């Protein structure tokens, strides 16, 4: 049933190496917040020759499945990977923090045995507004990936981008009313946050 | 408020050696995240700095011997050891680390023995004490078990009370038994407007309060 | 091995101020949180602050809130804590702590920290505007009505501690030296008693030997059933 959804992209994809090759192509890996930033911002991606692969719902396990197909066949100069939302959504299946770290790393081997640039990036924050227990457990959850995250991308000299440091407000870490209305997606405003931070990163590995 | 509390229940134990000693720590909310238990013991000797004995709630340091274990998960966690040697007295902390600020909950790990009565012994206080203003007047109860004792001063028959301070030993390293002073203190011109200073002992191994006393001047 | 040392501790009068020190090493310090945690006399441990390992985050206990301030130095493997406007209830041994976790986020005040997989030595503050003060020593005489006890008062000094020992360490057996109580002076107060037998009384001398590093004290007293 085409689990990883590898359909997604097939005709995209097709009609990308059609129109040749493209230099400092950056490509997108990630979920629906990757997928609605293209839907929300599209000049943001043609505008500086990026590239977005983001489908909803999706887990790092699905990202793995879809990464040489819609990343590496595409030749990019730079790959920028936002994984793990839908991982500790459970939606798909029940969460382990190593598994889904585990699905990252792959990745990123994946990206460097193919000469394709790496940047990782934070979970964004999550609204969990049930209690103050829930919103605190949920931001403790993402905090624990994004530490493991971080670690492997210091330890192995890979840029990481730090959304969540600055898009999670106090006391609880939920996601900036000023960036969002759902508590999951961000807005514009919260995409040109994204926006600025993101394109600073991928400008220094381009040179 | 929102601090989460450890509790030992009960927070002293009297344990024989060679026997079972159980710890039993409770936290105020669940410490249990992600199937990880953020619950630690440490142990620490009379002088010496905390030491980990156990971590996520189960795993041994390194170096630990093995008949220390832990267990439990969300509010209720135990620390056991098998077989309890005498190395293994000391106070014991079960410590929460789930939450800022981690917070520690204590208790004690003492030899049981068998109830041993005090030997009783008051002395006056030294004349040279004396004339410089300030008498002191001393209780000993020597090698008992357990630990729980009454002295009750007595000044002319009258109880004595706020003016006395108690200090008692470690438990003695061959017969497990405890001993213990008690400290009378008196101006001089107290001392001295009376005559009969005792010290009344209550202790589960003497069927009745034993009085140690002294005439002032005999 | 991984090792830390503390110092700084001492004597210092209410109202004043005292920077502690931890130097560390055996670990790449600066990749790790740090803790502070004390421990008052005869009380259990409370945990003081914490510092990320970037320094970025800082948290503090309540009870020290507005008063102690932790920093480090990652070039020199060393943790600090700034104690200002000092109480007699910040007495206490005062422990450094690693903690169990490689590069904790420390976003948020409340957040998990890791388990503290090793402690410094301690070091001790006394937050007292006592002086100095070297004990006077009295005897406890054996009773005339006597196994018999005898022994010594160590009375009325600062700080800790005295050693006691009998007849310059030939009396061992016996001997009960107990734990100094703090009397409402401020001063310490201790005895330390032996049973011995009735019938030494009359021919073996016993001499309690008493020294007080702080003051430069040593007092021999013999102890002698009283005529
Ligand atoms: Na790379």
């Amino acid at each position: 049933q085409d689990w990883g959804n590898l359909k997604r992209y097939a005709e995209a994809n097709k009609e990308l190496v059609r129109k040749g090759k493209q230099k400092d192509r950056v490509v997108f890996m990630g979920n629906s917040i990757t997928e609605g930033w293209v839907a929300n911002d599209a000049a943001f991606f043609e505008d500086n020759g990026y590239v977005g692969r983001g489908i909803g719902g999706q887990t790092s396990s699905h990202f793995l499945l879809r990464f040489r197909e819609d990343v590496i066949k595409l030749a990019p100069a730079l790959v920028v990977i936002n994984a793990g939302t839908n991982d500790l959504k459970e939606n798909w299946g029940a969460y382990n923090e190593e598994y889904t770290f585990g699905n990252i790393v792959s990745m990123v081997e994946l990206a460097r045995a193919n000469k394709i640039k790496v940047i990782l990036t934070s979970v964004l924050p999550h609204r969990n507004a049930r209690d103050e227990e829930d919103q605190k457990e949920a931001t403790q959850a993402i905090i624990n990936l994004n530490t493991r995250i971080i670690n492997y991308a210091i330890e192995n000299k890979i840029p990481f981008v730090d959304y969540f440091v600055e898009m999670a407000q106090s006391p609880n870490g939920d996601l900036n009313s000023s960036y969002t209305r759902d508590g999951v997606h961000p807005t514009l405003e919260g995409y040109k946050v994204m926006e600025a931070l993101i394109k600073k990163a991928i400008d220094k590995v381009l040179s | 408020n929102s601090d989460i509390v450890m509790t030992q229940s009960p927070d002293s134990l009297a344990v024989s050696l060679g026997e079972r000693a159980t710890i039993n720590c409770k936290s105020s909310q669940s410490v249990t995240f992600n199937y990880k238990n953020y619950l630690a013991w440490y142990q620490q000797k009379p002088g010496q700095p905390p030491k980990l004995l156990i971590y996520w709630a189960s795993t041994r340091e390194s170096g630990v011997p093995d008949r220390f274990s832990g267990s439990g998960s969300g509010t209720d966690f135990t620390l056991t050891i098998s077989s309890l040697q005498a190395e293994d007295v000391a106070v014991y902390y079960c410590q929460q680390h789930y939450r800022t600020p981690p917070t520690f909950g204590q208790g004690t790990v003492e030899i049981k023995r068998t109830v041993a009565a005090p030997s009783v012994f008051i002395f006056p206080p030294s004349d040279e004490q004396l004339k410089s203003g300030t008498a002191s007047v001393v209780c000993l109860l020597n090698n008992f078990y357990p630990r729980e004792a009454k002295v009750q001063w007595k000044v002319d028959n009258a109880l004595q009370s706020g003016n006395s301070q108690e200090s008692v030993t470690e438990q003695d390293s061959k017969d497990s038994t405890y001993s213990l002073s008690s400290t009378l203190t008196l101006s001089k011109a107290d001392y001295e407007k009376h005559k009969v200073y005792a010290c009344e002992v209550t202790h589960q191994g003497l069927s009745s309060p034993v009085t140690k006393s002294f005439n002032r001047g005999e | 091995q991984v090792q830390l040392v503390e110092s700084g501790g001492g004597v210092v009068q209410p109202g004043r101020s005292l920077r502690l020190s931890c130097a560390a090493s055996g670990f790449t310090f600066s990749t790790y949180a740090m803790h502070w945690v004390r421990q008052a006399p005869g009380k259990g441990l409370e945990w003081v602050a914490v510092i990320s390992y970037d320094a970025n985050y800082k948290y503090y206990a309540d009870s020290v809130k507005g008063r102690f301030t932790i920093s480090r130095d990652n070039s020199k493997n060393t943790l600090y804590l700034q104690m200002n406007s000092l109480r007699a209830e910040d007495t206490a041994v005062y422990y450094c702590a690693k903690d169990s976790q490689l590069r904790s986020l420390l976003y948020f005040e409340w957040l998990s920290q890791g388990y503290f997989d090793y402690w410094g030595q301690g070091t001790l503050v006394t937050v007292s505007s006592a002086s100095t003060k070297g004990p006077s020593v009295f005897p406890l005489a054996p009773s005339s009505k006597s196994t018999a006890a005898l022994g010594c008062l160590v009375k009325d000094y600062f700080p800790e501690p005295v050693t006691v020992s009998w007849n310059s360490g030939a009396l061992t057996s016996g001997v009960h030296t107990f734990p100094a109580v703090l009397q409402s002076s401020g001063l310490y107060s201790l005895s330390s008693v032996v049973t011995v037998p009735s019938s030494s009384l009359g021919t073996q001398t016993y001499i309690c030997n008493v020294n007080h590093k702080p003051s430069n004290t040593k007092v021999d007293k013999k102890v002698e059933p009283k005529s």
